[PDB]
């Protein structure tokens, strides 16, 4: 096995409260 | 068990660090990361020696070898010749040479150009606010 | 009826009569002049 | 159309245009047309249609021609049950297009109307003073022009979030 | 002149405004990606064809890369050709 | 423009497209490329590919044993890693097939 | 249009009031652990994508 | 507001027979020249209250807001942010000294017109208190605020205006 | 020598074309299923701004198609060289000497002699993908708000304009040592340089 | 074109209006571009009408992108821009 | 006499040494036309290529082409870095540092050959209006699309140092030759270079195309 | 009672300190340093009078 030189990936952020309301407010 | 004096201890920093008397214009962050990174220089010799042969070479006393080591053994050094097995290895691409493989990419860019022992050491120079700073090296915060 | 009342912009806007979805299409060619 | 641009006329052969107009383009703006000027019927004190049609020399819109009064806000009055109406009738299409066609295969015909109806809500709150929590303050400035930019505000961050929260409200509303 | 509209530096790096810049980026990067799967997906189950279109293609002619130093379509052998390529294979 | 004669073209396009190159000894190699180099050169003006629905669709163009029904569509060879030693599959079989008329 | 507008979890308001890994599917590359890739509902990988295809997808979390 | 402090001039004469460019008018009789060297802090209160009385009596007769305010608050706007900053009446900070203010400069600078018109009323006649800049090489201007200061400041300016 | 590397040119050269044809003809004359066709590849912005505001997703899938056929029938036909080059001879990927030769082919990107894809099929697909996202306001409506309006972010607060309009020269007089900064302090006078 | 522009009382002060027709201007200029928008012979090659600008944006330019998150620019990826 | 102090022409040498090995042994590179170490006594050294009619802009650049071009940016630090120590490393070095830096953000924001970031264009070179003679065109992307490009960018620079540290390391003595040669001679050719090379074993890299 | 406002003041009462009312000033500034002295002698001054 190994590794493969495709694997995914991934981001990792962690976005506060207040934030998570804003970017909802304006996701309609 | 091993014996060190004045002159390795200086010709070995010198190497690795460069002028020694500046350790407050440069923080004492610094100077304590580049300390262990000397410390772990010493502690086997074939590293000890090459470095010990630099500084010689550099200062170009009257005993300057000519030249310093070369970092590689002259057994690694022939089986990377052409009349090598390893000689194909010098063909990949450069993603057959990456020391790093990383699946998680984080928000900082100090966690990722950095060491997790340089972040823990360095993080509390950065421009950031408190709660940032904590979400940064070791989880135990 | 009434389905003007559960009109819900979260689970998305349609409404009664079926999906007029009906469409064609010829080559990018033929539809671009 | 001027230069490179180009993209709403539909009858030169060309590769941007096609020729007859495809049907099911057609159906769409007439959905359109037909919900704003519904919502134009239906209206109180609204101004009074003249002719409907659809694609008018061949352009991919629809076109609804208002006659109003000049006896009754000598070109000065503006009051605020108009401004509402004229954003709730300029919503119409966009309405009317996703609630027949589904909401996914809607197109940019209704673009520009969207674009007219959040600049009204811009200047009731941020011009007019008829915001609740913004109150009666001046806010924009015209920036002398010959990125496109009409506007310029300098107000703080936080009160630009009040602000746009209560743009995007009276939106939702209408 | 400084920078003003300072927002987030908690768990990201924001400025005011921006929010529609992870919804843009996220479509794009799928749609890209999509169309590039179906491509393959139909190229995938058609190699003869193209194994046989290129032998032809090299032995017409073709523009040397080192040659020409100062196609967007198709001559009119080649279009034969194509077109019994696909009625063939 | 350059020209180039028939053999150089086969030569130059080799095992053209199969989909399990990579894991053919040079051998076989060469000499899957020489016979239908010759196929494609000599009998060019008639040569068709047998009927689709006899072969093609049952999925005998590509054949794996770690996958006996294709829910992969045919992506086996590059979705399912090698089975090791004592496992459900030891060996692995993989066949490619072309056939032509 | 005062008295209208949307509700926070989606009405109208007017003025007054896990994936199947069982057959094949299931001995893909790493097929179970976190560094697979995203699937569907009925095990296939997200946008059609395969081990094969040039570029890498986004794990979710 | 003439008789409770006593600042406000007196209205002479009300009319709305469309003349000239305006549909309707108000006038109002000049003092003397003393009276119009200074800017106390009432009388700027005072010609404040005077921008914004137009909208808010049409919205209190009519009962419904119209366009009318656009035109009120731009003017009030800018005389409340003279009132905050460059005269220094408010109380912003503890006393009412901020750290930055945009004084005027001269006439000069533009590229200037000629007419045959008198001086406006207050607008032109009000500016008689401020004193521009006048030569480039002796012009101050302070560090503009942070946006952290911005905030306190408008808000005083919109404090001034609530009242 | 050279011959080796003009076959490795000369092959990935054909099959390009070969596949983008071979996608064009698919696609026009095979998909509808009078007269054979063939596209023209050109991609105007009048043509981008009527595909991007009236037409479905679908469309714009198969214009994708027909743009990044060449490169994916570039690589279904390339040779893996990782494989000959391991074997002709046995912290780094290629450090690892053990993995039976197949399962170690993988540690890495294959050896593709063509790789990378071609500028103007890149602006073409993104700049048709940025259309519709930014000009075809569905599923998001309320991203209309801050359109044509400026916030102030980096420069002076108030600022009078200059000699085209108002004949005042101290906006431009500051302006030059911001650009004495610049260069003194950021970038230097070309690119690689510390400072000036 | 043959040669508004509310600078002048910002900056100079120049305030030679009188009230009543400043007012009359806003008025005018508040109903014009809200009002005006597509209708004949009023309302037409119109700079004042910030509707007309969109539409010449929205089918004369490519994609405008939004300010960046980087620091020593102005709001996009670029310096300040020249004053002359 | 000599004007210049000892350490200053040794790390200049090596500096050069460093660069015109790797730029000889490394396939289809520019031939070298001469390596100066502070000549007339002015402080500075360099390595010039001949410069050439024949090369035609209009043919493509591989992958292979674009990495070698980064190893011999980065030989020259990699061999002050080798032989003489990191605390004695100067920054004179530093245009080749810039220069490996574009080459790698060009192949990853503007010819899509990263894995993770896809075939997105995200950098335009473009040319002035005839200083240098050409800028870029950018764009404005999020933190997230930021950092994965980021993660990218560093393994490339990173295993680009790592080979040019293997292709010093097993050519020591041609360089120990070529930077005595620089130490005594002051100043030499191309056709000079490439006989101290050749008469001391050097090892070129394979070339698998 | 209807000739009342609600135009919203922000830096009114409690909200004339660091904050100022701004619920993410504290996630994108760090605190100043003036900020810090001022609340030390505010909590020295209130901490303080409980034994004064």
């Amino acid at each position: 096995h190994g590794w493969h030189w495709n694997m995914p990936f991934s981001v990792k952020t962690e976005l506060p409260d207040w934030y998570k309301k804003e970017v909802e407010r304006y996701s309609y | 068990e091993l014996r060190l004096d004045d002159a390795t201890l200086a010709a070995v920093s010198r190497t690795l660090m460069g002028r020694l008397d500046v350790v407050d214009l440069i923080g004492r962050n610094t100077a304590v990361e580049a300390a262990e990174r000397v410390r772990d220089a010493l502690l086997h010799p074939e590293t000890r020696e090459r470095l010990l042969a630099m500084r010689r070479w550099v200062e170009g006393g009257p005993g300057a070898p000519e030249f310093p080591p070369s970092p590689l053994s002259p057994e690694q050094t022939a089986a990377m010749s052409p009349s090598g097995p390893l000689y194909g290895n010098l063909a990949l691409n450069l993603d057959w040479w990456r020391r790093r493989q990383d699946n998680v990419i984080s928000w900082s860019a100090m966690e990722i150009l950095m060491s997790r022992r340089q972040v823990d050491l360095y993080k509390q120079d950065a421009d950031m606010t408190e709660g940032a700073i904590a979400k940064l090296g070791p989880p135990p915060a | 009826s009434n389905w003007w009342a559960s009109i819900n912009r979260k689970t998305g806007i349609r409404g009664p009569d079926p999906a007029p979805a009906e469409e064609h299409t010829n080559g990018p060619a033929r539809d671009i002049i | 159309t001027a230069g490179d641009g180009g993209g709403l006329v539909g009858g030169e052969g060309v590769e941007g245009s096609p020729d007859p107009i495809p049907p099911q383009l057609r159906r769409a703006v007439s959905v359109y047309e037909a919900g704003k000027a519904l919502l134009a019927y239906i209206t109180p004190d609204y101004e009074e249609i003249a002719r409907v049609s659809v694609c008018p020399l061949n352009v991919l819109t629809g076109f609804t021609l208002f006659v109003e009064d000049e006896d009754k806000n000598v070109n000065a009055i503006l009051t605020r049950s108009e401004l509402e109406g004229r954003m709730v009738v300029h919503l119409a299409g966009r309405c009317a297009e996703k609630l027949v066609m589904g909401e996914g295969q809607m197109t940019g015909m209704g673009s520009p109307d969207l674009f007219h109806a959040n600049l009204i809500a811009r200047e009731m709150i941020m011009s007019m003073g008829m915001g609740r929590r913004t109150g009666p303050i001046d806010l924009l400035r015209v920036a002398a022009t010959s990125p496109f930019y009409y506007h310029t505000t300098d107000m703080s961050t936080e009160q630009a979030r009040v602000a746009l929260a209560e743009v995007v409200e009276l939106l939702d509303a209408a | 002149p400084k920078r003003r509209r300072w927002l987030l530096n908690n768990g990201s790096w924001n400025f005011w405004f921006n929010f529609d810049k992870l919804y843009s980026e996220e479509i794009v990067t799928t749609w890209i990606l999509e169309s590039l799967i179906q491509t393959y997906k139909y190229l995938h189950k058609n190699t003869e064809l193209l194994d046989f279109v290129t032998n032809k293609f090299i032995t017409l002619g073709y523009i040397a890369p080192e040659n020409a130093n100062l196609q967007s379509e198709l001559l009119s052998t080649k279009e034969i050709i194509l077109t019994n390529s696909f009625k063939r294979f | 423009t350059e020209s180039y004669p028939a053999a150089v073209a086969n030569d130059i396009i080799g095992m053209g497209s199969w989909r399990l190159k990579d894991d053919v000894d040079p051998v076989i190699e060469f000499l899957v490329a020489r016979l239908e180099g010759c196929w494609r050169e000599i009998l060019d003006t008639d040569l068709c590919l047998y009927p689709r629905e006899k072969w093609k669709e049952q999925g005998w163009d590509l054949v794996d044993s770690m996958d006996p029904h294709q829910e992969l569509e045919g992506f086996s060879y590059a979705d399912i890693p090698d089975p090791a030693k004592g496992e459900a599959g030891y060996p692995r079989l993989q066949l490619e097939n072309r056939v032509y008329c | 249009t005062t008295g209208f507008g949307w509700d926070p979890d989606g009405s109208l308001r007017y003025p007054f009031k896990t994936p199947d890994l069982s057959g094949a599917r299931g001995k893909t590359w790493f097929a179970g652990t976190a560094y697979d890739a995203p699937r569907n509902a009925d095990g296939t990988f997200k946008h059609g994508w395969h081990w094969n295809m040039p570029f890498s997808v986004k794990t979710e979390l | 507001l003439r008789d409770r402090y006593g600042r406000v001039e007196l209205v002479e004469r009300v009319s709305i027979q469309p003349k000239g460019r305006a549909y309707s008018r108000t006038m109002f009789q000049r003092g003397t020249d003393e009276e119009y060297q200074l800017m106390t802090r009432g009388r700027l209160l005072d010609r404040i209250r005077l921008a914004l009385a137009g909208g808010f009596a049409v919205r209190t007769a009519l009962g419904e807001e119209t366009n009318f305010t656009a035109a009120d608050i731009k003017r009030a706007t800018r005389m409340a942010k003279k009132y905050v900053f460059y005269y220094g009446f408010s109380e912003a900070g503890g006393a009412g000294i901020t750290t930055w203010a945009n004084q005027p400069y001269s006439g000069d600078f533009v590229i200037g017109q000629q007419r045959a018109r008198k001086v406006v009323s207050t607008d032109a006649m009000d500016a008689f208190a401020d004193w521009p800049t006048v030569s480039e090489d002796f012009r101050f201007d302070a560090p503009s605020p942070s946006d952290v200061t911005w905030h306190r400041y408008t808000d005083e300016v919109r404090r001034v205006l609530k009242g | 020598k050279k011959s080796f590397k003009k076959k490795y040119k000369d092959k990935a050269i054909i099959y390009y074309e070969v596949g983008k044809f071979v996608l064009n003809y698919f696609l026009n004359n095979q998909l509808t299923q009078d007269i054979t066709i063939f596209g023209n590849d050109f991609l105007n912005l009048k043509t981008i701004n009527y595909l991007s505001l009236y037409n479905s997703k679908n469309k714009i899938l198969l214009q994708l198609m027909l743009i990044f056929g060449g490169k994916i029938s570039q690589l279904l036909s390339s040779k893996n060289l990782v494989k000959s080059l391991k074997q002709a001879s046995i912290g780094m990927p290629l450090g690892q000497t053990h993995l039976l030769p197949k399962a170690l082919s993988v540690l890495a990107k294959p050896m593709i002699f063509s790789d990378g894809y071609n500028n103007q099929n890149l602006k073409t697909a993104t700049t048709l993908l940025l259309s519709f996202i930014h000009k075809r306001y569905l599923y998001r409506k309320n991203l209309i708000v801050p359109k044509l309006l400026s916030f102030a972010d980096g420069n002076i607060l108030d600022e009078p304009p200059s000699p085209p309009f108002s004949s005042l020269l101290i906006p431009a007089k500051r302006f030059e040592n911001y650009k004495r900064f610049f260069r003194d302090t950021l970038t230097g006078d070309k690119m690689g340089q510390r400072k000036s | 074109r043959r040669p508004n522009g509310s600078f002048k009382e910002d900056f100079f002060g120049s305030q030679r209006d009188e009230v009543h027709e400043k007012n009359q201007v806003v008025y005018q200029l508040t109903r014009h571009a809200i009002t005006h928008y597509k209708k004949p012979f009023k309302g037409d090659y119109s700079l004042a009408i910030p509707t007309n600008l969109y539409v010449t944006d929205l089918f004369l330019k490519l994609p405008t992108q939004s300010i960046s998150n980087l620091t020593n620019v102005e709001n996009h990826n670029l310096s300040i821009k020249n004053k002359i | 006499p000599d004007p210049i102090p000892p350490q200053l022409r040794r790390a200049v040498s090596v500096y050069e040494a460093g660069k015109a090995l790797l730029a000889y042994i490394t396939p289809d590179y520019e031939e070298i036309a001469r390596v100066s170490v502070c000549p007339l006594n002015v402080l500075t050294g360099f390595t010039l290529f001949v410069e050439d009619e024949d090369k035609n802009v209009n043919a493509i650049l591989t992958r292979s082409e674009l990495e070698g071009r980064m190893v011999v940016h980065l030989a020259g630090r990699c061999a002050e870095k080798l032989v003489m120590g990191e605390g004695q490393m100067t920054g004179m070095g530093s245009p080749d540092l810039f220069h490996a830096n574009l080459i790698a953000r060009e192949m990853i924001m503007s010819m899509g050959m990263g894995r993770r970031t896809g075939p997105i264009d995200l950098l335009r070179v473009a040319a002035t209006s005839e200083g240098d003679p050409f800028y870029y065109h950018t764009t404005d992307m999020s933190t997230e699309q930021a950092r994965v490009a980021l993660a990218e960018v560093v393994e490339l620079l990173d295993a680009a140092e790592a080979k040019a540290m293997y292709g010093l390391a097993i050519n020591w003595r041609a360089l120990q030759a070529l930077t005595q040669a620089l130490l005594d001679r002051g100043t030499i050719t191309g056709k000079e270079v490439a006989h101290i090379l050749e008469s001391n074993g050097v090892i070129h890299f394979p070339d698998p195309y | 009672a209807a000739a009342k406002l609600d135009m919203t003041i922000f830096t009114e009462g409690a909200n004339s300190r660091w904050p100022y009312g701004i619920e993410w000033l504290d996630d994108a500034y760090p605190k100043p340093y003036w900020v810090q002295q001022q609340e030390a002698e505010a909590a020295e001054a209130q901490a303080k009078q409980p034994a004064a």
